């Protein structure tokens, strides 16, 4: 009777060691997969900057971003907080923005678009803008370093389906 | 009991090494298939990011 | 015209710019057109309760009006179907949504509009005068529902100016024109009806024909009449489904409408699997029973507000089938869940509770529902009669009968069947409590008994007296011991135990005791009473009963095994066996008097 | 396949969201906003306290332009000047993937096993639409738990929901661990086990993690832990996360799942607490008036489906306050469910494991699983006979203590002998002893040898004639 217990205890201990090793094995594979994904998500940011260093193409993107933010806001007044090296571009398109907002929405164009004397971080943020109303209490952060973060949350399934094809053992969706 | 407990002495390193080898053929697959499809994913998500939607919330 | 959502909180919405809306009118909410029903009105605003899931609603979404209250569609094709609270078929929803979930905001017609029906025109000729409630045709629905009948909608009359010929049709092709001040009325094979307005009837009568349940105890001691109400207060799982199962399986009614409100949800999956594999015979053995039944299902999971709309829909169909001169019977599931839904919505709006939170007007909602039961003479020319016999089942909290829901129905019902917990825990079904239940339809059945079974009530009273005396006698043995008990008291206790072990245990399902006909129950009743009478007679002359106990021996076994006599073998078949049983018993007593 | 490739194509889309630096009050666990620009009922927000610590909430009411938000991780430290909300424009969703198996998540469904994120295959709402009753099929199967009192007197068919009523201090944890370790179809042990514990102490969590690890079961399970010191509001989400994971697994990968909910009493307490924060009409003993519906929308998610093979079985563990079967929580739990196993305190004081009495326990779907083709034909009524004899033994013993031992006929003596043996040899068993139904039924017959054939009435004569003599 004593033998039974003093053998069962060692049996359970060795079983626990087996289980621990088998468990910690899977974490290495999972970390490898997510690290490979992080590789993609880190090597993308070096092309957004490249586009941001290109005036011929950056202007329409900036205009579209501003228009989208304004349309989502739906106010007669607005404030824009862009980088230092972009205020010159923004100052050159303050008519198209107003006209296109007045068109897409069925209202008259905006009244004023005051560019804030504040600015952003040259390093953290590469392009884009942040748009708020007159009182400066409602914001729509639409920087090029923000959109990517949102996209890297609702696109994981669409990325797995592409990097590993249809998953097996799932048969009803 | 001494026999039983010393019999398990060699079951640690051997099992660990065998398990390590068992999956070692998988990380290579991950790495090699990561580099084939990287460009496609990068292009797709860059295209998605660049172009906004410009839509109004249906009241 | 459209309004706009202004406030959302749980199952309650508020919409502004609703000026033309009227109390209890129907509305369509949201972009998916969920179904609602206004409750209050304050100038522009109008509180609404939603009969679906409220989630994702956005302040500013449009809301529509319809101008008519919650109504069902009455016509052919009701039989064999299964419906949700607001009468949306489930088979069609599944087979068209290609999914196992119920897609919110789905809408399909209650009755199939593509099937073909055979129409046999009635007797009215062109130029006749027709009033609401008159048969002007018929339809062949099943081999069991041989001729579904067509009725002019109530509140509609005039002179018929065109009637279609025989043939086949769908649910749309007009088959009658009635001119009242212009032939502006076209009548198809179906019509609608508001659910909160009871259908008009010619006159109410008195129900005086028994409703045969099959269970021995219910038929014997606490009978019910065709057109009467009832309650079966549950006690937290004491076989309250066995009673409903047997009633649905074997009752002698031309139709059945099983309603589930707050059901466990798993039960429906069993009642829609058993029936298509079981048969009953009326004008031959017609294998399906489903041809005779419709089911309304609203499990405890589905939206709360639809619980109320699952019993009005349930009973309006019963009234409709009554109008065609058929004896129907509605078997309601837990009606306390309806009260819980009422309490929930009442609290949501915010108002003074009466008892344990229940709204002050609970006592009036129940009565106006139970009052639709009863025999009556239909409204129309051909002079037919029908009936409705609802059988509720309340589920009190804990096990006490002080629940406001329980104490409210007992005030309005006419029959009552308590339930005991320990009897259920001992596997003693049915678990009726014979000391607290009662039945008011006990004397008006004298006509039926005299026509058929003249001595039934006397035997019933004698058996009840035996049981009550046994209870009283045992009330003291628990603290005095069975020492000072005379022979008569011991015989009374023995007979009471014999009865409680044999007569009042139906053993549920088997090949022999599943549906004890009335005659078999009567013969068993007489045999038991005769046994007790002879046992008291022999000991009356001083002969000691202790020796008689094993001197008789076979008499007790014979009476206790009489319940195994197989029914369906002939009314006269077992009649002779039961006739000779008591003769042999009394001969043995006379011989064994030694 | 194309259908797979289109269900996710809509994922490639970017939708910015607003930030409202406009709060207009705080009270209890609630927070009121203002000027919200088309709220949505049951949305998700992200509070960003002035300290820089993020939290999470959920709207509950929406008037013209106000939204009332309740916060999960308390509400202290919030300010009406520097805080900031952010509307996610969606309900609460969980990332699921068949690689969740073998991992640990906390009350909010985020890893705590020092691993990476889930890397999901799709997002699912924690709530779920009801199951079309026309598309449900009843079990017609049986699980062999290896406990005689559970596998003979009652029964468990996969696809069934059975609570375990047990007082405080009794070893319901051990019973649950044994059942999950020792369950298989009667002739599998491939039951993937999701496990959700809410309102537990550290020792219980350590014990459960230990037991699943030494039995080699941790590689096919998934644990959600919400200890006693975690935020109270989050205890409402946890069971929904666990059940959503189970539903995904079963009904979309065709595997049989078994679910455990460690403490429903804590869930009820949290419901009462959050309700009392608002002013809802109370039910008896103070619990909310709508608790029945809330419990129903948790329990009524088990069973099988027509076109699928998976089937999820529930074993919720519930603790009665004062051993009072009339308390609201047991009442509604047993009204919603179909049967329940009862753990007895009295038998526990005599060192009987498992301390299960059979009189107050029930199994609705027993009558279907048992019969012929799976077990012997005697199983249906041997249980009834044992029930009747046990009930007679109870009241015989009760009578013995009043009148003495003078009025106890031979019937009572036999009943007392049966009652003693039926507990000292039949119910009792070890913590690692299997018992196939055949052996349990043989032992059950052995206990009816006391009674002569002539008074075993509940049992059928045919069975007696063929088994009573062998």
């Amino acid at each position: 009777g004593n033998f039974k217990s003093k053998l069962k205890k060692a049996m359970l201990s060795q079983q626990i060691t087996k289980s621990t090793i088998a468990n910690k094995m899977r974490l290495k594979v999972l970390s490898a997969r997510e690290q490979s994904l992080d590789g993609i998500f880190e090597e993308t940011k070096e092309k957004l900057s490249g586009i941001a260093n290109n005036r011929d193409e950056y202007k329409p993107i900036l205009q579209s971003l501003i228009v989208e933010a304004l349309l989502k806001l739906l106010e007669p007044k607005a404030i824009v907080k862009a980088l230092e090296r972009d205020v010159d571009l923004i100052e050159s398109m303050k008519d198209d923005i107003m006209r296109e907002y007045g068109e897409k929405a069925q209202r008259a164009p905006l009244e004023e678009i005051v560019i804030s004397n504040d600015y952003l971080n040259k390093d953290l943020v590469s392009g884009g803008v942040v748009v708020s109303n007159a009182s400066d209490k409602i914001e729509i952060n639409n920087t090029l370093e923000e959109r990517l973060k949102l996209l890297s949350e609702e696109a994981l399934p669409a990325i797995r389906l592409e990097l590993y094809g249809p998953s097996k053992t799932r048969k009803f969706f | 009991l001494k026999e039983f407990e010393q019999k398990n002495a060699g079951g640690v390193g051997e099992l660990e090494k065998k398990a390590e080898a068992g999956v070692q053929g998988e990380l290579a697959e991950i790495k090699k298939i990561a580099e084939k499809k990287k460009d496609d994913v990068v292009k797709i998500l860059i295209e998605t990011v660049i172009k906004p939607s410009a839509e109004v919330h249906i009241n | 015209e459209y309004g706009a959502i202004y406030s959302v909180s749980g199952p309650v919405v508020i919409a502004e710019n609703m000026i033309g809306c009227a109390m209890y009118e129907l509305v369509k909410v949201g972009h998916d057109n969920l179904v609602g029903e206004v409750i209050r009105i304050d100038g522009d605003k109008a509180t609404i309760q939603v009969y679906e899931e409220t989630a994702g609603l956005t302040v500013g979404d449009p809301v529509l009006r319809t101008g008519k209250p919650l109504s069902v569609e009455l016509g052919p094709g009701l039989m064999e179907t299964i419906y949700d609270g607001i009468q949306r078929p489930l088979k069609a929803i599944k087979e068209e949504s290609q999914s196992i979930y119920i897609p919110r905001g789905i809408d399909t017609p209650a009755l199939d509009r593509t099937i073909k029906w055979q129409f046999t025109p009635g007797k009215f000729q062109v130029g006749d005068h027709i009033s609401g409630g008159d048969i002007y045709g018929s339809v062949f629905e099943n081999s069991l529902i041989s001729s579904h009948k067509i009725l002019l909608p109530p509140r509609s009359r005039g002179t018929i100016t065109w009637i279609a010929p025989a043939g086949e049709y769908t649910l749309d092709e007009k088959i009658l024109e009635v001119e009242f001040d212009g032939k502006k009325s076209d009548f198809t094979l179906y019509h609608t009806w508001p659910v909160r307005v009871p259908r008009p009837v010619t006159e109410k009568l008195s129900a005086d024909y028994p409703l045969l349940t099959g269970q021995r105890v219910l038929d014997a001691l606490f009978p019910c009449v065709q057109g009467g109400t009832t309650c079966i207060p549950g006690a937290f799982g004491c076989g309250k489904t066995v009673i409903s199962q047997s009633l649905s399986k074997y009752s002698n009614s031309d139709a059945i409408i099983y309603v589930g409100c707050g059901e466990r949800g798993n039960e429906m999956a069993e009642v829609l699997m058993e029936f298509p594999e079981l048969y009953t015979e009326m004008s031959g053995t017609k294998e399906p029973i489903m041809k005779r039944t419709t089911l309304v299902a609203n499990t405890s999971n589905m939206p709360v507000a639809a619980r109320e709309a699952s019993i009005y829909t349930g009973i309006t169909l019963a009234e409709y089938f009554r109008d065609q001169g058929k004896n129907v019977s509605m078997i309601a599931d837990s009606s306390s869940r309806w009260a819980e839904a009422l309490r929930e919505i009442s609290g949501r709006l915010g108002e003074m509770p009466a008892d344990q939170g229940f709204p002050a007007y609970l006592g009036a909602k129940l009565a106006s529902f139970y009052e639709r039961a009863g025999k009556a003479v239909a409204l129309g020319s051909p002079d037919r009669t029908g009936s409705v016999s609802i059988v509720a089942a309340v589920s009190p909290a804990g096990g006490d009968f002080s629940d406001p829901v329980t104490t409210a129905t007992l005030g309005i019902t006419q029959v009552f069947w308590g339930l005991d917990k320990k009897l259920a825990q001992r596997k003693h079904f049915p678990s009726i409590n014979t000391s607290v239940s009662y039945s008011k339809y006990t004397n008006v059945l004298n006509k039926f008994y005299d026509s058929n079974y003249p001595e039934f009530p006397v035997l019933r009273d004698r058996m009840k007296e035996i049981l009550s005396n046994a209870e009283e006698l045992e009330q003291v043995v628990q603290l005095v011991g069975k020492s000072a008990l005379s022979d008569s008291d011991k015989i009374t206790l023995d007979v009471a135990t014999l009865i409680k072990e044999d007569f009042l245990q139906q053993n549920g399902y088997s090949t022999y005791d599943a549906f004890c006909p009335i005659w078999k129950t009567f013969d068993m009743m007489r045999a038991f009473i005769s046994y007790h009478d002879e046992a008291q007679k022999a000991v009356a002359n001083g002969a000691n009963w202790s020796k008689l106990a094993d001197s008789t021996g076979d008499v007790k076994h014979a009476v206790s095994s009489s319940k195994f006599f197989e029914p369906s073998r002939g009314e006269k078949e077992v009649h002779g066996e039961f006739e000779k049983l008591l003769s042999t018993m009394q001969e043995r007593f006379a011989e064994s008097t030694d | 396949f194309a259908i797979n490739k289109k269900a996710v194509e809509q994922g490639f889309n970017v939708k910015p969201r607003l930030n409202y630096n406009t709060v207009s009050g705080v009270n209890g666990p609630l927070v009121i906003l203002e000027k919200v620009k088309f709220p949505r009922y049951n949305e998700i927000v992200n509070l960003t306290l002035p300290d820089g610590t993020v939290r999470q909430g959920q709207v509950l009411e929406i008037r013209g332009d106000r939204a009332i938000v309740q916060v999960f991780e308390g509400t202290s430290g919030i300010d009406v000047k520097k805080t900031t909300v952010e509307f996610t424009g969606e309900s609460l969703r969980i990332p699921v993937s068949e690689d969740m198996l073998g991992r640990i998540f906390d009350g909010s469904g985020r890893p705590i096993d020092n691993g990476p994120k889930v890397f999901a295959e799709d997002y699912l709402d924690i709530n779920g639409s009801p199951i079309n009753p026309y598309a449900r099929i009843y079990p017609e199967e049986m699980i062999s738990t290896g406990v005689s009192a559970i596998d003979t007197m009652n029964s468990i068919a996969r696809g069934q929901k059975i609570p375990i009523f047990s007082a405080s201090g009794l070893p319901h944890n051990e019973i649950a661990a044994q059942i999950c370790r020792q369950a298989g179809l009667v002739r599998e042990e491939n039951f993937s086990i999701v496990f959700a514990a809410m309102g537990v102490n550290l020792e219980t969590a350590r014990f459960f993690k230990q037991d699943f690890e030494e039995n080699g079961s941790l590689e096919r399970t998934s644990l959600f832990l919400n200890l006693a010191n975690d935020p109270t509001i989050e205890r409402i989400i946890t069971p929904r996360l666990a059940l959503t994971t189970a539903e995904y697994l079963a009904y979309q990968t065709e595997r049989h799942v078994l679910t455990i909910l460690t403490d429903m009493s804590s869930y009820a307490d949290a419901l009462r607490e959050v309700s009392a924060a608002r002013e809802e009409v109370p039910g008896r003993r103070g619990y909310p008036g709508y608790m029945y519906t809330d419990l129903s929308t948790i329990y009524e998610r088990a069973g099988r489906v027509e076109g699928r093979n998976g089937s999820i079985t529930q074993i919720p563990i519930l603790t009665m306050p004062n051993d009072d079967i009339t308390h609201p929580i047991p009442d509604l739990t047993g009204y919603i469910t179909e049967g329940q196993i009862f753990v007895d305190r009295q038998l526990h004081n005599k060192g009987i494991y498992p301390p299960i009495n059979v009189l107050p326990s029930l199994s609705r779907l027993m009558k279907s699983a048992i019969g012929e083709g799976m077990t012997r034909k005697d199983h249906g009524d041997v249980s009834n006979q044992l029930y009747a004899k046990y009930a007679i033994g109870k009241d015989a013993a009760a009578m013995k203590a009043v009148v003495g031992e003078e009025a106890l006929s031979i019937e009572d003596k036999l009943s007392l002998e049966f009652l003693e043996k039926f507990e000292k040899t039949f119910i009792t068993q070890g913590a690692y002893e299997d018992r196939t139904v055949f052996e349990s039924l043989d032992q059950a017959w052995s206990l009816l040898r006391i009674y002569p054939k002539e008074m075993l009435n509940r049992i059928s004569p045919k069975i007696l004639d063929e088994f009573y003599d062998r």
